DNA sequence: GTCGAGTCTAGAGGAGCC
DNA sequence: CGGGCTCCTCTAGACTCGAC
């Protein structure tokens, strides 16, 4: 049979699979390894639980390369990107003539050769390269100039809109406005996914072999820093041994600390981001010299960096998987300014049913200025009420017409005393202070009627409603952020955060309004998500009352998440393919709508830009999911297939906690589950939601993303505090005395996690911490040698960051593998930092699928073998579900209803929902082969 | 009944208590507004026309008359649907036989209460291809609950309800909430090709729009409003005593007065200011050319009944060095603005409002 | 007989060909108006309001209704007037009881023919009787003023005096039909009769303050027909051509397109359009045509359906900004810059 | 030649993702 | 000792600059 087990009764991988992965033959765990198992677990009270088999699995998986599971993913990690690594070093033993001394002005690729002689070409026609690209920020976000420096002679590249004046352009980008290029080709840039975004075939839907290298990425993976460690290099440039080799990701900086040579020079005028069309054709040649003074500095960077990151980094995997994740591909059609618009409208739509009420509650606060009566209004006393004086230096037809022109000469000659006015109009003189702020002045050409400059997030707002925390009224301090005031000083009955005696209100005692996060923190809007559980139970009362409070915190909550992301969505390059660039599957295809519009956005991902090595993106990675109550959150959703495609991906189930488990079970005694956290992770199946989370979840009545939170904080540093202040967040039934309690017994441990934290404990004291599974080392900054003891959470949390980011490269280079090898037509979609999208065809779907699950597969047991194991649970063999959808959602079975889409995206755009597979179904579906 | 007082002393409304009881508003059978009740149904009526037709290059105005004679007596309209599905196969060649098109109407419909009531009712015909009616009626609906809600102190008070009619047909039913209960305003209708099928019997040919590169049979949507329960419904909406109307609703603008002597002067002044923000298409109060003196408190109350966005006064000081005083109802707060910056001003409050 | 046939081609009078007659339309039993026809009647009653209501201080809206109840078995209103004089009592409260003051209103008047509804544009005058002819003498003026203000001959508009059957002065405006002259509008001297009549007693409720004497004041009914006077512009405007005057012609400004790319110059037409609406001009959309004719039939096309300019936009226009602009009066072509169009038009319209 | 209104910037607090 | 990111709005402070 090809059910087995071990020696703790944990059920394995199948004998199918084992065989095919691990091979036959090994070293065996021993007796007192197997001892001391029992024993842990018998005092954890784990080794009498039995469990029901998994059904088993058999497959034949496609041959593996070398003589075990590291040779099979080195050799594919060097197969595929051996090209750019022989790029790469063509670009570093380059010899570049020095730039020619006029730049050319013509539309297209021209190529300077020696002496300056420039001649047009049609593209670079180069394996390696650096790139920089300048865009008229006002114009548009279409490309105006670009630089390009080959081993043999530079080239620069001119928008014909830069060339050319007209009256108007194309607002709607063109593959034919975009800058040409491209058997591989490399491109070496300083933010190049910037720069990738601009290139006319990136965006065709079938892929090109053109990869990126960015040098802001391989900086952090060499000397990166810290957000924290950031701002703290930036205050000390205005243990500190760390900051003589690390630097910000600004080029200049970059360039100071691997070449520091003479300082970078920079444009004060700034006439790309501040600047217009007009300013860049006067400024042509200063911009064009900035422009390749940016490229020779990347390059010297890129010269400097790449030996210092192939040290630190010597895996192949990890070049590979950074050159993936370096291109990725987000399909859209029309229905995204469809989306754009809704949204928009229905952000505008609240934003004016909040300001209505606001605008009228300051115009009715106006009449308290008639007789003093401020003064004794608790929450408008200590406003400023002032106000400013003025400053100053039947009938004829003959006689009906002389009435007309004499009334009408005689106004004309009132208006003609403008002479004595002041030439600078005053601003309201006649109101209030506090009301001539709120009022856009009469030459803002964005200028409305009544005090339309009001939100919620001002100090005024709480004043005007007249909010109330338990029978007191609301009050700001500087110092303390916002309270209440407690009448009856009388020169206290009522506990809370505490009488602080500074503010010193006469009659009155300041209590702070409570923070979920603690008493150090300072409240600066009483309107956050955190206080309508307050709005609910009456603690927090408006004024006005009924329902207009909590109506302002819903309408807050409804509008805070496009408030912030709406510029960012709004902004997104769109390139939209003609006809003539579309596949014939998806022209020939009934669901293709000819009068549609179909296109593409090319997130802007910066592939190293953690200490960990995770990818930032500001858009597509802080991307919400679609809820019932967030305007504008089915923005992942409008990331819809062409005609003929789908989107196939899956999530890693528990991928932190199983590594953490992972290591702490090698490190104990050398088998899986030899720990009691190791156990336990093991234990559990998500379809009958009995994993950690969910368990967390159900012991104390949080939901499964909180008890996310919750496990995650408790792993890496958080105290008892933490985690009491969570639940008293998250579970509003429960008292202090309760999330007291219900920290112990989470917290209670010689201990259930002693081997995890000591095994990454011994990893980060390291004198070079390396990533246990790929060998990647840590930033330079963050070296005991360079660190000693600070930064401790920063570097215990580094080991299982960087081990899911190899996870991420493995799973990258086996789906490029399993992609090529058996002609699977389909194309890498985005990854977030533990999810993989790929946009295959309709009809290699679940072929698609069967390669994520034996990626996943190998991606395990390479984790397994790196450690010390032999062998790999069948439980985290596979994904729990894989998703074969049209669009990118959370779970395909969701419908997107939102206030900006409210019938949902089968009904207004048509995308039925998707199906999640286990493995067994796609063996069904695919009889358990990859081939056509 | 505070409001309803006002409304009878500010003539919004003719008669007295007797004619002017709840059911009397809401049935029609009331007696005519008051001018100032005539020019807020004005403005709403133009807002409507302007937002539903103006900027729409398939909405166009249709004639339907009055009375729908032979069978042998005739009758008074109850709607306007019918008149506009009359004209369907003429407005056709406006679009070219293109979809969807629409056809609007402003007018009054006998409602039998025997009493027969009379209301003000605004069509939208809308003739939409069978694929995307459902879309189209979502669409209408959001825009038309939006315009009901834009110009509301409260929007909260405008709210929505699905309905399905005898045969299944989807539809949708607008309501304001009166401090009674909450009362029908608008009413949108998913109807099918049944009333064109049988309006036209015979060949289909002649009803075939185009869907694209398709000929098609339109699916009717038919938009019904309440132009008198909408604008009794802003009154009750806007209600110190003040109507807080929408700048683009108040029937009348700005009030124009005038100070102490020297009265002849002033008087030219104030003609040639009322005579400017006439040509402007401002609406002007002349509270000059009253002889009966009041106290500026009593006049700016009576103002802020009327629903007066503006009170301009022109004193003694205005003919040496300019200056005027206006009063805004919103804030009760006095500012002095020079006369030539006036007009210019309003411009800007009503068209920004 | 073809001016009928243009105006029913181009929507200016809705109906068959057959289903329409100059008896029918001067009666009112016409099956109805076209929405061309429908804005210029509305472009008259908006003309009239500013003549009348809006440029005068003692005029006020009036809201009667379609039906009067009541033992006169309701009733259908034929005239005007009898609402405002209903409505005398109380909107002589506004104006402090002063003397004189108006009372104005547009609607639809039904008369047997069948029905016949006729849109009327009405105006009461309540005056004291020491100056009853004087202020018929002013309105007379101005509404013939009024009335010959669009004309491009005025000489059709005529006028006459004549005698009631009681013997009170009052006059009727005319307009010179190709036929005939077909009255266009009337007004009366009444005196005191009606109100009285339907005010009996208690005279001292009909007081009216003339001055310092307290007078029961004389109405004058100014009475004219917009629908009539609307098929007499169309009869004065009419190469095949419909001059309209600006103020009052339909649709003001034709947009089109001239040739590809499509999506460029839509756009660019749209935000023209835009721009075109949010200043109040009247356009018609004239891009959004699939295949587009020759460029004298769309300009045949648009003369007929009185049509101010024509601007055709193409390749140029996204290069140089420079639109064609023809005009309808002098058939004349004209090349300006596309931000200039919009003040032109306004300019334009303010002159006429 | 003084001074009160634009303009830029840094900091605090809040809010999306994994 | 949760960690790693990302961006935003609002407010106070310093600097600048045109007009009286
Ligand atoms: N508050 C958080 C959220 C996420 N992560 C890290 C740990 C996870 O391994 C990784 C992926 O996040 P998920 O939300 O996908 O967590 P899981 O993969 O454990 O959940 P699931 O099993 O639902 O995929 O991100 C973290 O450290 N702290
Ligand atoms: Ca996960």
């Amino acid at each position: 049979g090809q059910l087995r087990h071990n020696p703790l009764d944990i059920q394995m991988l199948s004998r199918g699979l084992h065989e095919q992965i691990f091979g036959q033959g090994g070293e065996m765990p021993g007796e007192a390894a197997v001892r001391r198992s029992v024993e842990h677990l018998q005092k954890h009270g784990l080794w009498g639980q039995p469990a029901v088999p998994l059904p088993d699995v058999e497959l034949r998986l496609p041959p593996l390369y070398g003589d075990n599971l590291d040779q099979h993913f080195r050799l594919l990690a060097q197969k595929q990107s051996l090209p750019y690594l022989e790029a790469a070093n063509l670009l570093l033993q380059a010899q570049l003539p020095p730039k020619p001394p006029a730049w050319a002005w013509a539309e297209g690729w021209t190529r300077y050769g020696p002496e300056g002689e420039a001649v047009p070409v049609a593209i670079p026609e180069e394996r390696a390269l650096v790139f920089d690209v300048e865009v008229c920020l006002a114009e548009g976000t279409c490309p105006t100039l670009a630089v390009a420096i080959s081993p043999s002679a530079w080239y620069s590249w001119c928008s014909q809109r830069l060339v050319e004046e007209r009256y108007s352009w194309t607002s709607q980008l063109s593959p034919a406005d975009l800058i040409p290029l491209e058997q591989e080709q490399l491109v070496v840039g300083h933010n190049v996914s910037f720069d990738r975004a601009h290139i006319r075939e990136q965006y065709l839907i079938q892929g090109s072999r053109m990869r990126f290298l960015d040098t802001m990425s391989m900086h952090m993976a060499i000397s990166g820093l810290s957000s924290f460690q950031r701002s703290l290099w930036i205050a000390a440039k205005q243990s500190w041994d760390w900051l003589d080799i690390s630097s910000v990701n600004s080029l200049a900086e970059v360039h100071r600390l691997y070449v520091g040579g003479p300082p970078l020079e920079k444009e004060p005028r700034e006439l790309f981001v501040k600047g217009t069309m007009k300013d860049i054709r006067e400024n042509f040649q200063d911009l064009m010299q900035y422009c390749a003074q940016d490229v020779w500095a990347t390059h010297e960077v890129f010269q400097q960096q790449l030996p210092l990151f192939l040290e630190r980094c010597p895996h192949p995997v990890t070049l590979a998987g950074m050159l993936e994740m370096g291109v990725s591909y987000l399909p859209v059609n029309q229905n995204w300014e469809r989306y754009l618009a809704e949204a928009q409208g229905t952000y505008e739509e609240l934003q004016r049913e909040m300001k209505k009420s606001l605008m009228d509650l300051a115009n009715d606060a106006c009449q308290l200025l008639s007789g003093e009566r401020y003064k004794e209004d608790p929450w408008l006393w200590d406003l400023e009420w002032d106000l400013q004086e003025f400053k100053q230096k039947p009938c004829s037809e003959e006689e009906e017409f002389q009435q007309d022109v004499m009334a009408r000469a005689c106004l004309q000659k009132l208006k003609g005393t403008t002479e004595l006015l002041p030439k600078r109009p005053q601003h309201l003189p006649g109101h209030p202070g506090w009301y001539r702020k709120l009022c856009p002045r009469l030459d803002d050409p964005a200028w409305t009627p009544g005090p339309s400059l009001l939100s919620l997030q001002m100090r005024v707002t709480p004043k005007l409603m007249a909010l109330t925390w338990d029978g007191f009224p609301l009050h700001y301090s500087e110092r303390h952020g916002w309270g209440y005031l407690v009448p009856g000083r009388r020169d206290s009955y009522h506990h809370g955060n505490g009488p602080y005696n500074d503010v010193d209100i006469p009659g009155c005692w300041f209590f702070k309004l409570p923070h979920k996060d603690g008493n150090s923190c300072n409240v600066g809007s009483p309107f956050a998500k955190d206080f309508l559980p307050k709005m609910e139970d009456g603690t927090l009362q408006a004024g006005p009352g009924g329902a207009s409070g909590p109506r302002a915190l819903e309408i807050n909550k409804m509008i805070s998440f496009w408030r912030n992301a709406h510029k960012r969505i709004s902004s997104q390059m769109v390139v939209w393919l003609p006809r003539s660039a579309l596949p014939r599957a998806v022209i020939r295809h009934p669901d293709y709508d000819e009068e549609g519009l179909y296109g593409a956005i090319l997130p802007q991902v910066v592939t190293a830009g953690t200490i960990t090595r995770r990818a930032v993106e500001p858009t597509w990675l802080t991307a919400s999911n679609a809820r019932p109550d967030r305007v504008g959150s089915e923005l992942k959703a409008m990331v819809q297939a062409p005609p003929g495609y789908t989107l196939v991906g899956a999530d890693v189930d528990s991928q932190e906690l199983w590594i953490a488990a992972v290591l702490g079970d090698a490190h104990f005694a050398g088998m899986h589950g030899c720990t009691a956290f190791g156990w336990m992770t093991l234990q559990g199946r998500k379809s009958r939601g009995t994993d950690l989370h969910s368990k967390t979840a159900t012991t104390v009545g949080i939901s499964r993303e909180h008890a996310k939170i919750f496990n995650y904080g408790r792993i890496y540093g958080a105290g008892q505090p933490f985690a009491e202040r969570l639940l008293m967040q998250f579970n509003h039934r429960l008292t202090q005395q309760e999330a007291a309690e219900k920290a112990q017994q989470m917290y209670a441990a010689g201990g259930t996690e002693s081997e995890m934290f000591n095994k990454l404990e011994s990893i980060a004291t390291s004198d070079i911490p390396r990533t246990p599974v790929l060998g990647c080392c840590i930033s330079r900054a963050l070296e005991p040698s360079a660190v000693q003891e600070e930064f401790m959470t920063s570097r215990v949390n580094w080991v299982v960051q960087s081990s899911a980011v190899d996870y991420l490269h493995l799973m990258l280079v086996a789906m490029k593998w399993l992609f090529e090898e058996f002609a699977i037509d389909g194309r890498f979609c985005i990854s977030i930092h533990d999810e993989v999208r790929y946009l295959v065809r309709e009809e290699d779907r679940y072929r698609a699928a069967l390669a994520l699950q034996i990626t996943n597969l190998l991606t395990r047991c390479m984790f397994a073998y790196k450690l010390g194991l032999n062998d790999l649970p069948q439980s985290v063999a596979f994904f729990s579900a894989v998703d074969i959808d049209r669009c990118l959602r959370k779970e395909v079975t969701m419908d997107c209803k939102t206030p900006s889409n409210p019938t949902g995206m089968e009904r207004r755009y048509g995308i039925p929902q998707g199906e999640a597979l286990d493995i067994y179904q796609i063996i069904e579906l695919t009889k358990g082969s990859l081939e056509k | 009944e505070a409001l309803l007082e006002i409304c009878q002393r500010r003539h919004f409304l003719s008669g007295s208590k007797q004619q002017l009881s709840r059911d009397s508003l809401l049935s029609g059978c009331h007696p005519g507004f008051g001018p100032l009740g005539v020019e807020l149904r004005k403005n709403l009526a133009a807002e409507w026309w302007t937002s539903v037709v103006v900027f729409r290059e398939q909405v166009f105005p249709v004639d339907a008359l009055h009375h729908k004679p032979g069978p042998t007596s005739g009758k008074l309209r109850e709607n306007l649907l019918h008149g506009a599905l009359e004209h369907y196969v003429n407005c056709l060649d406006l679009v070219n036989k293109r979809l969807p098109y629409g056809l609007a109407q402003i007018g009054v419909c006998f409602h039998p209460v025997k009493s027969i009531g009379e209301k003000t009712e605004a069509s939208l015909v809308w003739f939409t291809p069978p694929r995307t009616s459902n879309q189209w009626l979502d669409f209408w609906l959001r825009h038309r609950l939006q315009w009901w809600r834009k110009f509301a102190m409260s929007p909260s008070n405008f709210s929505s309800s699905d309905c399905q009619d005898e045969e299944g047909r989807k539809g949708n039913k607008l309501y304001y909430n009166f401090p009674w209960g909450k009362e029908l305003i608008e009413t949108l209708w998913n109807l099918g090709d049944h009333e064109l099928l049988h309006m036209y019997p015979g060949n289909v040919s002649k009803l075939h729009g185009r869907d694209g590169r398709k000929n098609v049979v339109p699916c009717v949507l038919s938009v019904n409003g309440d132009l008198d329960r909408g604008m009794l419904a802003y009154l009750y909406d806007s209600f110190r005593k003040v109507l807080k109307l929408h700048p683009c609703l108040a029937p009348i603008k700005v009030a124009l007065d005038v100070g102490r002597g020297p009265t002849l002067e002033l008087r030219q002044v104030c003609q040639g200011l009322f005579n400017e923000l006439l040509e402007n298409g401002i609406s002007v109060w002349p509270g000059y050319l009253e002889t009966m003196q009041s106290s500026l408190e009593q006049l700016y109350s009576k103002y802020d009944e009327m629903s007066i966005l503006f009170t301009v006064l022109v004193t003694e000081t205005t003919l040496e060095n300019g200056l005027i005083h206006l009063r805004s109802r919103d804030t009760t707060m006095k500012e002095m603005m020079h006369i030539s910056k006036l007009k210019d001003f309003l411009i800007k409050y009503i068209s920004s409002a």
